[PDB]
Parts: C-alpha cells; structure tokens; sequence
C-alpha cells in the first residue's frame, strides 16, 4: 500500500523566509491524486492544494506545490506570522491514505 | 451558505453504541460524495468511510470494519454513522467532509468540512 | 426534402477555415454566456452551433466555480454559425447537462439528459414538442455523444452509454423516427469502452469513432446499418490518437494498447478513406495543447508509425480541447459527395490557469480538394479578467 | 386552422421538464426586466411567455420598492419560451397591471386592465388592434386570471372578478369572438370566492380551478359550456391545496373548510381525470417554499387523506410562488388528445429577504405517459445584489 | 432575376446623402466592434455594409494596439445599412484579413484571404458554403480590393495582386460563376502598379480605377470585357487624385507622374462620363483630412488643371480615409440607367491621435440629377476614451 | 420627492369649529389609503380616522364620532377633516399618514407622515 | 507575455566560430520581421542583420559580410546567427529585436528587444 512518509518531523522558522515540506511515497503513485491540507488547532481542516498542482479558490499566493512520481513538495515563499499550523498530504486515489503531518512553529 | 453540522457526540461505557448525524444545507446529496473522517487525541487524521453520490459504500477502514454502518437519507439531507461495540481506541473527534466526481477530469478533493463532534469511551 | 442514403465521402487534399467565434475576447466587455462542449450541426438551409451553458454570464459573480459539469442550471442552446453566444442571439433548445441534436432535412431533433446521478432521464424533442423519454437502466451516470447525430432516410441514430468510468460499461444504439424511439439494440463489446462517439454517414452505414477512459490510448470504432447490426474494433495504426498517450510505436486493431498511459482521454475524431485515415490529435503527450491533422495511407490495415503528410491547426503553445466531426450533404451543396468537416474547442480557465471559471470557444474547418495552407488560429484572450482579482 | 372541440385530456404517468429561464442569474450583469406573474401560452406554431413588467431594469435605481403591484408603469409583454426577458427580446403587448391572453389557432387575443382603483377599465385587443373595452361594475378593484384563456371553435372564454377581498364578491363569464365581446353571464355563487382561475378544455366544456381568499383552504372549481351554463363546487379531497393551510384531514366538496387558516392564498391548479385528481401544492404549511405534484385516485369523489404517489419539483429549502396550467393541442402535436402542462413561478426579494426589489423566474413542465424522475430545479441566484448595499 | 448587361451609367448633377453610422459616438457606452475598411454592397432587395473586425470591442482592454492589420483574429462581417456594427446586429461572413464580396441578384459571393505572409490562401464562398480556394503564386503578401466586385450576367469579376509594395508586382483577373473560378488572366502591365481597385459596370465592360503605390500620384485605370481582354492606362487630367500629391500641374495618361511625392497612397475613385470625370479626393496634400468631389469636363482626354465645379463633403479640419464606389441597378430602381454611389471612411486613433487603438466609421452618398447642397458631415467623437488614461 | 404638508391649526374657543387640510405631492390619492392621527398633550398616539383609495370612510374613533367628517379631493390632491363642537379634550398635534393595500399580501403599514399641525382649545 | 531570450555567448580564440540563438515566446515568426543588433564595448549601437516575415535576408552590414549567416526556424520559433572567422573586433553584446511591416502605412519600428548575450575574442 502507499504509505506516505512526510518530512521533516518538526520545523522551526522565522517570519520572512521560505519553507519546504516533503511528502514521499513507498511505491509510485499511478496518478496525480495528491492534495495538501492545513489544520490549525481549534478549527476544521482547510484544503490548500488540489491535484498536486492546481490551487483551491480563495487561497493566498505564497503557497505552491509540485512534484511527481514518488516525491512531492509544498513550498511557502514568504512566511507570515499567521501561517503556523500542521500540514497533511493526502492521497485520494487508490488506496485511500493520509500522512502523519508536519508541524510548523515559530522560531 | 453551504454548511455541515454534526451531532451525537458524548461519553459511552465500553461495549456500548452510538449514532452520529451530519446535517447539510445549501446543496444536495444527489450529486456529491460524502466522507466520515476522524482525529484521535494527539494523532493525525484517519479516513473512516466513503459513500458515493448514488449510494454505494465504496470504502471502510480496516479497523472500523464489521462494527460501523454508514448510511444516508436524501429526503432530509442527512448522513448517519451507526457505531457498535465501541473500544477505548475510538475516542476521537469526527468530521463529515464533501468532495466531487467529474466525468471528464474526476475526483477533485475534499473542500468542505463540518465543525466536528467529540466522542469518549471510558469508565 | 429528406437526407437520402448511398452517397460516399468526398475526395479531399486539405482543410480550409470555415468559422471562428472570438467569444472570450468579446466577453471581456460584452454579454457572453459561460459555455462548454460546443458542437456544430447543419440542415438544409443553415448551419448552427449548439452549446451547453452553466446559466451564468462571463466576468460575473455567478461564474464562480464553473468547472463542475452536472448542476440543475445547465441548458442546451444554439446560435448561428460564427456568432458570439449572447443572450440576444441564442435560441433555447432543452434542459440538460448532456445532450445531442441533429436534423433530417426539414427539422431539428434534440435529446437532453437531466436529473440525479442515479436516475437520470433523457427527453427527446422534435421542433420543440416533447415526444419521448428514456430512463437510466444501470443506475449510474447516463451520458451521450455531445456532437451531432446522423439522420438519413428520415431515421436518426444515436449511441448511449451507462455504467462505470473505469471498468466495463453498457451501451445502446437508438433508432428514432420523427422524434420517437422505434428501436434500440444492446451492444455486446466485452473488453471495450465507448464514450463520446463521433459519427458520420458512409455508404449505406453509419461510422463512429469513440473514446476509452479505462485502458486505451488508441481509439475504438463501431459501424452499423439500419437493422442495427454492428461491427466493432480499434483503429489499427501505430500513430496513437488519445490524450494522454505514449510515444508512437506498434498499434493493434483487435484490442486496446495501454503502455502505461491508457487511463483518461479527450473527445476526438478520425475519417476513413478506404485503407487510409485522417487522424485529429493534439501535439502534447501530457496536456491538451496544440492540434494537428495527420494523414496515414495505411492507417486502417497496418500497425506501422510512418505517415504521408501533416497539417497543423494550433501550435504547441496554446490550449485546445474537445474536437468533433460533422458533414455537409449533397442536398445542400449539389454534388454527389458528402463534404467532411471538423470543429475544435479551446478551453480557458481552471484547472490550468489562475481564475475562478472555465469556458471555451470554437473554430471550424471543412475539407476541400485544392490548395490549402497551415497556420495557427489560437484563442487570444488575455487572462485573468476583472472578477478574478 | 382553428382549435376544435371534443378531444379529451391525454393519459399521463408523470411530468417531464420543458423550460427554464435563468433570469435573475443573468440579470446580475445583463439587461433583464423586473417582472412578476409570468404565464405561458401556446399557439399553432409557437409557445410564448407573457409577463407583467414594473417598467424598470434589475440591479437599477428605479427597481426601488417594486413590491407594489398597481402603478401607471406596469406593462404586459411577451418573449419566446425559455429566453431571458430582455428589452431586446420582448414584444410589447398591452398596458395593464392585470392581464390575460390566449390564441385561437391563427392569432392572439389579449385583455388588460388599467386605471384607478375604483373605475378600472379592461381593454381587449386582437393582433394589436383595439377592439373592445369593459368597465368596472361594482366600484372596486377589478381583476382577472393572470394565466391563459381558453379558446375553442373561434370563441374565447374568460372569468372576471370584482368586489371585496375578504367578503362576498361578484363574478362574470365573458364569451368573446375575434376580439369583441358577444356574451357575458353573472355567476351566482352565494358563499363562494373565485380569484385567479386556471382553466383548461375538457370534453365540450371548460374546467377551471380558482383561489379562495376569504375562508377556504381547499380550492373551488367551476365548469361551463358554450351557452354559459355553470356547475360550481369545491375539490372534495382531504389533501388540502391552498397556502396557508391546515394539516391534512377531512375535506368537503359542498363548502369551504376553514380550520383556522382560510384567510389568504396563492394561485394554484389541479387536473381532473375521471374520479382522480393531480394536485399541485407547496411543501410548507406557512410559507411559499417547495413544490410537489400529488396524485389522488379518489380525489374528486372522496374526502380521505390517502394518496397513490408523489413527485417533487422543488425541495423545501427554496422559494416558490404562483403556479398555473396550460395545454398543447392535437392540431400541434398531431394526436387525438390535449397534452396538459404546468408552470411554476419562483420569487426572490421582499418581503422575505433583505433587498429593495422583488422579482420572479419560471420553470415549465409537461405531462407524458412514460418513465420520468423527480429532482429539484431551484432558482439559484446569490442575493443581495450590488444596488442593495 | 439576375443583373443583366448593356445599361449605361446615369446622368447626374450632384450627390445626395444616403447613410451615416455614428459608430464611434455610440461605442463610447455601447457595444461596438473595432472595425476598419468598411464597404457597401447592394443586392436585389437590400444594401449591406461589410467590414473587417479586429476581434475586439471598442473601449476595452483587447483593443490595445489595433493599428496592425494582419492577425489571426480579423474576420469579415456585415450589417444592414446605417446601423452600428454591434455583436447583436452583425452576421458572420468569412475569416480573413483581406476580403471582398458582391451579389449577382439572388445571392452573395464572398472572397477572403487568410494565412501566413508567404503562403496566404483565398477562400471563395457562395451563400455560406465553401466552393473554391486559390493560393499565392509569388510567395509574397496576396491582397484584394476591399470593395465590392462586379457581377453581371451570372458572372463575377475580381482583380488580385501579389508581389512587392515598392516595385513591380503581378496581377490576375478572376472570372467566377456561382462561387467557383471558371477563368483567370495574367495582366501584363510593365511599369504600372494596381492596388485596391474600385470597379463599376459600364456598357458591356467593367471599369476600374486603382491605386499606385510605387511612383505615381495620379490614378491608373483598367477596362475589360467578359473574354478578359484589357485596356490599361492612367487618368489623363492634371488635377491629381492620390495622397500625398504635388500641386496641380501637367498630367499624363501614358505613365505615372511622380514629382517627388509618388510613394504611398490611399484607396480612391473616379467616375467616367464620356470625356469628363468625377474625381474624389482629399483636401490636404500631406495628410488624410477633408474630402471633396471635383467635376472635370476634359478630365479623360486633356492634361490641363482647370475644372467646372466643386462640391465638398468634409472640411479641412476633420479626418477622412479610404473611399470607394458602388452601384444601384435598374432591377432595383426600375430605370434604364445605373445609379452611381460612393462611400467614405473616417479614421480615428493612431497614428495621428493619442490613443491605444484605431477605428473608423463611414458615410455614403448617391448621385442624383437634381438640386443638391454642400456641407460637412464629420465623425464627431470626443477622444480620448476612458481606456486611454 | 413624496411629501405631505398640513395646514389649519390654531386656537379656538370651546364650542367652535375648524377645518384642517393636508396637501400631498409626488403621488396620487387614487391608489393609496390615508389616515388622520393625533398626539395629545403629554400622551401617546391615537388613531382618529381612515379613508380608502376607493373613497369610502372605513373607520372613525369612538371618541370623535358625529362631530368629525373626513373627506378628500383627488383633483387637487387634498385631504380635509372638518371638526365641530370642540372640547378642551381636543388640544393636540395632528398628522396625515399614508399606507397601502396589496391584493396579494395586503395592508403594508403607515410609511409616510406629514410634519403635523397644532390645535388648542381654551379661553 | 511576449519575450525573447538569447543564448550562445562566450569566449573564443581568434579564427574560431560560434552559433547564437534567440528563442521567442508569445508570437509567431510568420508575421514579424527580425533583427540582430550589437553594441561594442564603449561604443554606440550597430545594425548587423535583418530578415523578413517571408524568409528573405534583406540586409547584411559590410563589416560582417561573407562571414556571417542569418537564418530562422518557424516550427520552433528560433533565430540563429552563425558567425565564422572571428576577429578581436567582434567582442560585443548582441540583441535580437522585432519590428513590423504594414501594407497601408509600413515599417513601424523596433519595439521589442531581447536581454542580450556577451561574446569575447582574445587569447
Ligand atoms: C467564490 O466562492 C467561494 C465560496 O464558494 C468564496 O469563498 C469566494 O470568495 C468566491 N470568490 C469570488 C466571488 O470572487
Ligand atoms: C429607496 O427609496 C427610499 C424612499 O425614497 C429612499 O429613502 C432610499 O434611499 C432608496 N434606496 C436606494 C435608492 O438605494
Ligand atoms: C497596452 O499593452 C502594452 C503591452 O503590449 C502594455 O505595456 C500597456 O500597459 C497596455 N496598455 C493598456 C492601457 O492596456
Ligand atoms: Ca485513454
Ligand atoms: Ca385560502
Ligand atoms: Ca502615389
């Protein structure tokens, strides 16, 4: 089964530089059914990236994701102090799985 | 004003049962696909169940198989999860989430989530 | 006068431009619908463009998230050839999120599908009067060609699909007279997948080239007569036509060739001339960009990759989409041959660009037996619009 | 050729979609009138939509407080079926704040009422030439159906009301030929209340179902022939039709059933089939939300609450309004029977939402003897607009 | 009924106004195309205006830099006489950046050129059905009249140019019947230059006055019959017609008169009456401003500068542009003479004013044998618009 | 510019009489319903009289019956209230107010008021 | 997004050769006319070569005649300059520039320039 391993485990950054979060599978995905969600404590999760490239409607421009094959990458260009949360990569193809998450806190 | 509202959480002694409901407004269940997802205390999300826009229950997670029954009702726009023989390993927060199937591109992704309800199992 | 039978296709050497809408360029300041899947159908006196509207205008607040296809607001309308689909130019035809329509010389037959995902219903009208209905037989999304139907000797023929989009489906041929169904046949095609068929009349039979979303990167074809007896197969050339597709190689005309890129597809077309074939295909192997017309002199009996001439319609830097085939008949032109023509859709918006909507325009070409040229006729809009900011 | 008489209503099992405007969704950026009370009438060659305009465009400064009905600016206009009521698509018909219009095969008859509250005047035109006038006889608001009139064997029949809205009123039947009144009759219905009647031709007679605004929650009916002899009564079923209405219970067909919610009402319809009835009614007991079609196999001779099948048109979360009935005849279709059809209005704005205006759109269905489905076809506009802020 | 042959031009004394568009004045708030090169052609029942659109609306973001002529977005459309070229009034005709079109009584023939600079292709349609194609023979920009063609006795005649714009070019006459080419002839005119010819029928022959873009400041003429035998020459008067031009002096009708201002030119016209000539020319010697009609009683056989009457159309302070000639025939009016008429284009925008676009409107006059007057009928727009700031 | 203007107030010895007028502009009396309302000294509002668009005087308050006659004139768009046998209990401020009758919903409510005029009765 | 990008610059010993390319995006070479221009170190601009919308090579500067070859390719939208037998007098920066020919007015002027590439010739 596709076991999605998400790295790095914990990320510390200052508000103003660039961040990258990697999500890597165990066996190659036959499709582009990989999406990125953002979760902030006290709220329901939020869709950020759809189809591993297309962006959801109403989402800021500092977020962009890409990748292929077995390796996928989400990048935040310029951090802003409101952008600290947990990030999940999800594969809604077959079989259905979630990642374990990467937590982004303040330096 | 598209929205979802959960109901039915609470505290249950082990071996019991519950019945959670998700009520939708702004759209119809005759065109969209629905999902039950959960978050454990201190852990990442887990996909529990998926139901199609025309009834077939496509998927159940291995852990909840045989004890959970997903169902819906379109005349009232409601979704139900009947859970039986609960374990202490089922304390969690539950969300109902929505996504779509297109016949040209296909399977967009979960873009609408409910506010979630809490269930605990202990003595 | 009704469209008779027996006349063969007409000898050609190239394709000459017929029409262009310039719809998204005008919708920047004018009133233009948000359309998609536009096809063209001709009758004894005029040629019209049919399209499916989302029920909203372009550059408006209601055009938000119009990438989704099935909704209670889509409608099927039509306008004259080469004219912007405005509310002041369009004539209401039917209520549907999937549709088709042809003419049998004097009048217009339309078929339109609407309803829930599991119990959809197709309504058949002749000149605006409801004459028949059909209901889904497998409890799954029921859909039709989205291009013209073929109407000869007062009888009109269509093909209808029902079932999964990634497994075995189930197919019917419908034979209709003056608006009401007189016969239908169940196509038994174990191991095949027909969707969005493009049909034209050849000899005393109907010839259709369809699309496979399960495991094929070439295109399947069906041929049938007025008694609804059918032959089925695949296009036998090694120059693949679907999208996405692998690099050109060895083809096969008894079954699908997957090579790892079968899943998914686009609506397309091919014209058969004896042993040869004209294949309409996009230029990019992964996306829907560019468009060209390839002539293969052994394309129907041989599996080689060699060809005998290429003419290009859109270059590799511009977006394309669906494509389809129609015919102009000897009752209009006055010949003893049927003139083949095709149209191409050009998609702008999501999922590839940064907007809130999705729309399309069209161009149309016809075949001629004389000197022609190859150029590029792109869309030309400058996105994003005002509402996207 | 003139619409003849003697043909009965066709056998039916369900209702199939016919048309949808999408008028308020387009009026967000386009030019669309502010209308209300839209009805549909068909002739030998086309079906048209008639509507009453407030004299203003939607999303404009002049659409302020258009919840009020009687003003010197309302007009009666018409457009083709399924097309947005634009200034570039509409044909002027008459000057009125209450109106009706039908066809007798070749041409169009229109009746339109205008003037003060106490001395209103109705003008009758045939093909745009003023042929007759009638004046109020009780010195109180004089009003008419707001749906089509029935025209058979060259003679057209209407019903006209005058008097109080919460007490006894006074009623006339008008019989008209080629635009001028040839007879009229005074209906003596002590204890009744007829308003906004919906009429259709059955056998050699005219059948109408009306509205009671004084003390009834069921619907009254009248039936008459070409000599203007009438039978009157109430619908005898226990499944009530008016809004507001009480919970289903025991009905009565000799007099009104009040049960606390008689006062007030909406325009509605029922189709009679021998002993059974098709009732069109809203889903909510207090508001105008939802719409469904109920089939009651004893609905015309029995007072029980049980039925035999329900099909739904609009779900309980969306606004509805007036509804009406029209017919498509054997001179058009070619059969030996009249196809029954209905239309529904959908109201947006005040008094229930937070805007400065009030408008409505329409949907239309026709009856068929074959497989159909039930779904929801709501309005779909996203209020409030720009002018409301 | 087809346009016969043998009728001579008709005796005139002056020119009377026929039509005015007011197109740029309306395009300030309405929806109006961005056009240029508008000509007028008449048939047995109506007169229409054909124009070439850039594919954009006026006062829009897409009209940025529309001073350039060849692009894959230009199209040839047409509207009724004197009406603003709106998307709701215009009928699609062809895809082209150079075009022409006439009528042979019952129907419409159109010719439109499109494609790359070196392998352009001209498509010939008759009533919307593609009937012929022609391809460039010298590998350089191939272009046509941009005014009506002459169609008599079912045969239509055009002239087509190919080659350099500042040296010797190459010319063909095309003779067409019912939409397909039946003959063509190579004009051998060593030392000449024909571009943008204006043609009218005289006697049993066709008379055309063209534009010299290489070294001429007078205008060259060609005359031919149905066997495609030609006489060629120059207008023999000393009152020069091209623009730019030197001061009036000694003319010549065997060769071009340069006098230092031959290079460049504008489309123009002259009408021949026996020995005299009516010359249409602008008032300024360097720019395209003003317009007047000059009558020279020896203008076809003598080289003097004296004339016999001047009537003015636009004064010296307003912009003009192209001009052209058309005819109204005895099958329409009912006479035994052919009525000559002309039209003038009026250009606004770049290169002379401070905007981002370029467009034009038109006026049209016809000749009459009675009392007339001279005035000024300018464009009247107040530039720049909103988008220019 | 829809507006109403009152006139005719003043001081009257008991037993006298007066004639108040309300002049309207911007609309017509042939479609709208009119009302005379009053406010006493140091007291809340009291409904005095109501006339209908068809011209019929639907209501008169009990305290002022047999002594007050409401009337109108549409050719000049004017409203009049002659009052007779005045009492010291009629010192007040008077307003003319407008409201509507719809034949689908009915009887909206008084949305336009005049500026009001003052009357006193004493010696 | 109309743009041009140069490539192929570098250092060459005298007597050698190079091949510079200019890649265009946003438009087509089948309608526009192209130019190679250069700037010497510390000197003004010099016009090097010009090619038409039709493929003809209208002009070459006298200094670069016989040693330079201008060519294009429309299927890839690319422009090439092949230069042979280089001199120390060819060290420069090169630009590809675009302009137009109208058949009514004619020859507008160079309005689009590439970012330029650098070439040096020394030992
Ligand atoms: C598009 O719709 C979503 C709600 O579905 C909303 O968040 C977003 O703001 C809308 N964008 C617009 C109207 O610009
Ligand atoms: C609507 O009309 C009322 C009454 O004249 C006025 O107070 C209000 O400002 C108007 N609202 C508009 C035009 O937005
Ligand atoms: C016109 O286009 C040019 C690019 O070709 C751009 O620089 C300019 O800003 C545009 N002007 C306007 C007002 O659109
Ligand atoms: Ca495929
Ligand atoms: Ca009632
Ligand atoms: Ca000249």
């Amino acid at each position: 089964e596709v076991v999605l391993t998400q790295s790095p485990g914990t990320l510390s950054l200052s508000p103003g530089e660039r961040a990258t979060l990697s999500c890597r599978a165990s066996q190659s995905l036959g499709t582009n059914y990989l999406a990125w969600y953002q979760h902030k404590p006290g709220q329901s999760p939020r869709l950020l990236i759809d189809g591993a490239s297309t962006r959801a409607i109403g989402i800021p421009d500092r977020f962009s994701a890409s990748g292929s094959g077995t390796d996928f990458t989400l990048t935040v260009s310029r951090l802003e102090p409101e952008d600290f949360a947990v990030y999940y990569c999800q594969h809604y193809g077959n079989p259905y799985t979630f990642g374990q998450g990467t937590k982004l806190e303040i330096k | 004003e598209v929205q979802l509202v959960e109901s039915g959480g609470g505290l249950v002694q082990p071996g019991g049962s519950l019945r959670l409901s998700c009520a939708a407004s702004g759209f119809s269940f005759t065109t969209y696909e629905m999902n039950w997802v959960r978050q454990a205390p201190g852990k990442g999300l887990e996909w529990v169940s998926h139901i199609s826009s025309r009834g077939l229950v496509i998927y159940y997670a291995d852990s909840v198989k045989g004890r959970f029954t997903m169902s819906r009702d379109t005349a009232k726009n409601s979704l139900y999860l009947q859970m039986d023989s609960l374990t202490v390993a089922d304390t969690a927060v539950y969300y109902c989430a929505r996504h779509y199937f297109d016949r040209d591109w296909g399977y967009s992704g979960m873009d609408l989530w409910g506010q979630g309800t809490t269930v605990t199992v202990s003595s | 006068v009704h469209y008779s039978s027996g006349r063969d296709l007409c000898p050609i050497r190239g394709w000459a431009p017929l029409s262009k809408d310039n719809g998204i360029r005008i919708g920047s300041r004018g009133e233009v619908f948000v359309i998609r899947e536009p096809f063209i159908s001709c009758s004894i006196s005029e040629c019209r463009t049919f399209f499916l509207t989302q029920g909203a205008l372009l550059n408006d607040k209601h055009s938000n998230g119009t990438v989704k296809d099935r909704s209670p607001f889509r409608t099927l309308m039509s306008c004259p050839i080469g004219v912007a689909p405005s509310p002041s130019n369009s004539r209401f035809e039917s209520v549907a999120w999937s549709a088709t329509a042809c003419s049998d010389g004097p009048g217009w037959l339309t078929l339109g599908i609407t309803g829930p995902d599991s119990t959809a219903v197709a309504v058949l009208k002749y000149n605006g009067i409801i004459t028949d209905t059909l209901k889904s037989w497998k409890g799954n999304i029921m859909r039709t060609q989205e291009s013209e139907c073929v109407c000869q000797d007062e009888f009109c023929y269509t093909l209808v699909t029902d079932g999964p989009s990634d497994a075995q489906a189930f197919y019917k041929i419908l034979k209709i007279r003056k608006g009401k169904i007189v016969s239908m046949k169940d196509v038994d095609a174990t191991g095949f997948h027909f969707e969005e068929c493009s049909c034209y009349p050849s000899g005393t039979e109907i010839e259709c080239v369809c699309r496979d979303n399960w495991r094929g990167s070439n295109r399947p074809w069906i041929r049938f007569n007025s008694d609804l007896d059918y032959q089925i197969g695949y296009v036998c050339s090694g120059i693949f036509g679907d999208n996405p597709r692998p690099v050109d190689g060895t083809g096969s005309c008894n079954g699908p060739v997957n090579n790892g890129k079968g899943r998914y597809g686009v609506k397309g077309f091919s014209f058969r001339y004896g042993d040869g074939v004209w294949i309409g295909r996009t230029k990019s192997l992964e996306s829907r960009s560019g468009f060209e017309m390839v002539w293969d002199a052994n394309g129907w009996v041989s599996t080689d990759k060699d060809s005998n001439g290429v003419q290009d319609i859109i270059d590799n830097d511009n977006w394309s989409g669906y494509s389809g085939s129609f015919s102009i008949r000897g009752e209009t032109t006055g010949k003893n041959c049927t003139v083949p023509c095709f149209w191409v859709e050009m998609i702008r918006g999501q999922p590839k660009e940064k907007t809130i909507w999705t729309s399309g325009s069209s161009i149309a070409f016809c075949g001629v037996n004389s000197d022609t040229t190859g150029w590029s006729w792109p869309d030309g809009a400058l996105l994003p619009f005002d509402i996207d900011k």
